[PDB]
RNA sequence: CGCACGGAGGCGAAGAACCACAGAUUUCCGAAUGAGAAUCUCUAACAAUUGCUUCGCGCAAUGAGGAACCCCGAGAACUGAAACAUCUCAGUAUCGGGAGGAACAGAAAACGCAACGUGAUGUCGUUAGUAACCGCGAGUGAACGCGAUACAGCCCAAAC
RNA sequence: ACUCGUACGGUCACUGAAUCCUGCCCAGUGCAGGUAUCUGAACACCUCGUACAAGAGGACGAAGGACCUGUCAACGGCGGG
RNA sequence: GCUUUACUGCAGGCUGUCGCUGAGGACUCUCACUCCGGGAGGAGGACACCGAUAGCCGGGCA
């Protein structure tokens, strides 16, 4: 047949790419040697085209203008501290060791000094639970207990822009606009509505899949469609 | 480095290179790794010199183990160009050998003894 | 008596034993962080270099080349092919890694001509070969009774035409009798059946 | 369309090539411009 | 005073025309090399990669072309098998790299008419559709030797 | 590439606004988890064999399979008497 | 051209084994190698990646 849509994706053509040239900043944490004497004042609160959540413009003590991931409640004029012995205030970045247990945290690092990987979407938060000299157990937004290094930096508080998923898109045009700002080809034509040549579920006199939808993990790209390695399907049982 | 099992002090090296300069003007010396190796094999070697900055380490690699099974004493020199100048050459030398010393026999004897004590 | 050279030779008979084992473990760490073709002042294997034709003279260059390990890096057929010609994984190239090395070297040095090459080891993913290259234009060679043959017009780009020893060995030209019916005088003359 | 200096020299040449075979060549050879190009009917390069 | 038999005019015995060899000139783009560009332009140029090196582009090399031939790599399918998969078409077509006026080969870790024999290598004739291969199907297919052509044998590494 | 992205994400599919709802079936097929036991290739190892080799047999045994379980808004099924 | 539990194969995924690969049937380590860090240094670690081979799945493709 012909290569399926998921195969055209990896080629990285214009249609499947993200409008990077229209994106503001790659939100990473500031690189401090040691100490704490790094503080800044929030100049502006901007809209980030990349994640739909707001982003805070901060100017530091050493005169560095960089955008940072905005938590809830952080406004213009406010002072945020970054360092080891930073004040345990919402919006401050300090390693997981220094942050007390049972406190909601965002922009958590994987390997210490990477700039933040986990809990970065609108209104989400990671929960810090257990402490040790070796490990800091953080409960990520998916409900998974991630065992992390205590030297991994994290910003205190939940991410701003919460409850975005609550209000519906209502009309196709609103989805259109959102998708034109992301790295996604939209709209989605069902495989079952295509020809046999185009997709494993294409063909027939009526629209139904050919074989069962639950595909094996070992399936090759071109065949791996539908329910990928499903442990189960349905709602009941 | 791989063939070096002991660090020779700067003072002991100064004595050794001084003894080599008077070994050419009185007795006789061998210049070059090939001529050093043949001297250890023919038994006509009293004291053998080997440089520490030899790249590749292969050229000189064999001297420490060969001298041990032939009873010939050896000493390490840090630089290659200094051993060449000491043997009386414009170029450098990876290894030099003293084939029968001359009016330095008493100095060479003590240098051979200072090295054995340094293991 | 034994030459000093014979000791470098005897060491390289077993590159995984003795002092050389430690020397390779150390040197390869620096080599892996070097380029594809790296010119070096002095050969790692002096005996082999001299045996192959190297002289510590002007216009005699040596370079280390790293080429990847394994079979062919081949693309699968995008058109109709019968079962026999549908292979990708088990296909190997007709030129050995030593020859790929010699060629990469001669291209980095468009004025020089390949004299010979030799293996200097491998790790789990790449192989290293040092190539002796000669300057046909330098008078230090044009007057050398041992190396002036390489200055002839017909020796131009000799590696790409398989005129190297590694070339002639890979072309199946070693044997003078039985088994070399389709190799001598050339593979092309024998309809490419070698 | 905007023409360059080289493009102009070429168009200038093509216009000159479009002139008739002089009256005297007919008398010298004792008896046709095969490269007759029209602005509408024919087509130039570029 | 070309093709080219016009008109006007001119050149040649100061030996023109014409032919041979040699030299002068030889715009721009072009490997195209100071940088850019649909043959033009902008402000000293071996651009790039190398060798030597006075370590300065100072001295050099490479690049691209050529009817086919030559050498080194990549490598089909139609087709034949009365289907077809191994096989065949075929190491063919086509593609990548490269040299020369010819290429390649070449002075035995050969042959093995087994000998008390031959004596570098190509090529030609033959050996022979033989040996060998093969859904042992269709098909595929040498060599040693022999007769010729032409002949030519040497240099390193190491020992000292 | 997704990605100046990080689960309020984005990938892969199905259904097709709202409203009222969405029953029963895991035997087959698919996917996934488990598995005492059975089955499960090559390397190495052991036996025979061969002055060596081919080769024959054994031992151990991965994924997978057998077997068990989960799953139908997974393929689909919902009859005869 | 297209389909599949048609024939035969080819990619791909999973898995064992050999090489890279090191010190002291379960375990410790650090020196190769990998990743994070601008750096100091940190995480991981003889595994993973890669090369090779074997078994299973394999209309994704011929
Ligand atoms: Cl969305
Ligand atoms: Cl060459
Ligand atoms: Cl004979
Ligand atoms: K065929
Ligand atoms: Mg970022
Ligand atoms: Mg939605
Ligand atoms: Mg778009
Ligand atoms: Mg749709
Ligand atoms: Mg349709
Ligand atoms: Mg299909
Ligand atoms: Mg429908
Ligand atoms: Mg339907
Ligand atoms: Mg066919
Ligand atoms: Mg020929
Ligand atoms: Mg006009
Ligand atoms: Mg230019
Ligand atoms: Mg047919
Ligand atoms: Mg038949
Ligand atoms: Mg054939
Ligand atoms: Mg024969
Ligand atoms: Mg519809
Ligand atoms: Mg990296
Ligand atoms: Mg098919
Ligand atoms: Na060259
Ligand atoms: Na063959
Ligand atoms: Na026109
Ligand atoms: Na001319
Ligand atoms: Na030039
Ligand atoms: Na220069
Ligand atoms: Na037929
Ligand atoms: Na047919
Ligand atoms: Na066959
Ligand atoms: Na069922
Ligand atoms: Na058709
Ligand atoms: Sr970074
Ligand atoms: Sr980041
Ligand atoms: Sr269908
Ligand atoms: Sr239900
Ligand atoms: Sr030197
Ligand atoms: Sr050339
Ligand atoms: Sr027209
Ligand atoms: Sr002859
Ligand atoms: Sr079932």
């Amino acid at each position: 047949g012909r290569r399926i849509q998921g195969q055209r994706r990896g080629r990285g053509t214009s249609t499947f790419r993200a409008p990077s040239h229209r994106y503001k900043a790659d939100l990473e944490h500031r690189k401090v040697e040691d100490g704490d004497v790094i503080a800044g004042t929030v100049v502006d609160i901007e809209h980030d085209p990349a994640r739909s959540a707001p982003v805070a413009a901060v100017e530091f003590e050493d005169g560095d203008r960089r955008l940072i991931l905005a938590p809830e409640g952080v406004g213009v004029g406010d002072e945020l501290q970054v360092g080891v012995s930073a004040e345990i205030a919402p919006g401050n970045t300090l390693p997981l060791a220094e942050i007390p247990e049972g406190v909601p945290v965002c922009n958590v690092e994987s390997s210490p000094g990477d700039g933040g990987k986990f809990a970065r979407a609108s209104g989400v938060n990671a929960q810090l639970l257990t402490h040790d000299r070796n490990v800091a157990v953080v409960k990520l937004p998916s409900g998974e207990m991630k065992r992390l290094d205590p030297q991994c930096r994290a910003t205190i508080g939940v991410v701003a822009g919460g409850g975005r998923t609550d209000k519906p898109f209502v009309k196709a045009g609103n989805k259109h606009h959102k998708m034109k700002a992301r790295g996604t080809k939209w709209p989605n034509v069902r495989g079952v509505a295509m020809n046999a040549v185009d997709h494993p579920f294409g063909g027939g006199g009526r629209q139904h899949p050919g074989k069962p939808k639950s595909i094996s993990r070992n399936a090759p790209p071109g065949r791996k469609v539908g329910d990928i390695a499903s442990k189960r399907t349905g709602r009941g049982g | 480095p791989v063939y070096v099992d002991f660090d020779v002090p700067a003072d002991l090296e100064d004595d050794a290179l001084e003894a080599l300069e008077v070994a050419r003007d009185t007795g006789a010396v061998k210049k070059g790794t090939n001529e050093t190796t043949k001297s250890i094999e023919r038994g006509s070697a009293e004291l053998v010199f080997v440089a520490e900055d030899v790249q590749p380490e292969e050229i000189v690699m064999h001297i420490p183990e060969l001298a041990d099974e032939k009873g010939v004493p050896f000493i390490f020199v840090e630089q290659q160009d200094d051993l060449g100048h000491a043997a009386g050459l414009e170029v450098g030398s990876a290894a030099a050998a003293v084939t029968d010393a001359g009016e330095a026999d008493a100095d060479v004897e003590d240098i051979a003894d200072k090295v054995e004590e340094l293991r | 008596a034994r030459s000093a050279y014979s000791y470098i030779r005897d060491a390289w008979k077993n590159p995984g034993d003795g002092q050389l084992a430690e020397l390779q473990w150390q040197r390869q760490q620096e080599w892996r962080n070097e380029g594809a073709v790296e010119r070096i002042e002095r050969p790692t294997r002096l005996d082999k270099a001299r045996s192959q034709g190297y002289k510590a003279k002007q216009g005699v260059i040596v370079a280390r080349v790293s080429v990847r390990k394994g079979s062919a890096r081949k693309r699968r057929h995008k058109a109709g092919r019968r079962s026999k010609r549908q292979g990708v994984t088990r296909i190997t190239r007709r030129k050995d890694i030593q020859r790929v090395a010699e060629e990469r070297a001669s291209r980095t040095f468009p004025n020089l001509r390949v004299l010979n090459s030799y293996s200097v080891g491998q790790d789990g993913r790449q192989k290293w070969h040092e190539v002796i290259l000669i300057d046909p234009n330098h008078p230090a060679i044009q007057n050398d009774d041992d190396l002036s043959w390489i200055c002839a017009d017909d020796q131009a780009d000799r590696v790409f035409r398989g005129l190297t020893g590694a070339g002639r060995r890979n072309r199946g030209l070693s044997g003078k009798g039985k088994g070399s019916e389709k190799t001598r005088p050339s593979l092309r003359s024998n309809g490419g059946k070698g | 369309g905007k023409k360059s200096k080289a493009t102009k020299k070429r168009l200038a040449k093509l216009d000159n090539q479009n002139s008739r075979v002089p009256a005297w060549v007919m008398l010298k050879t004792d008896r046709r411009n095969h490269k007759r190009r029209h602005w509408r009917r024919n087509d130039t390069d570029e």
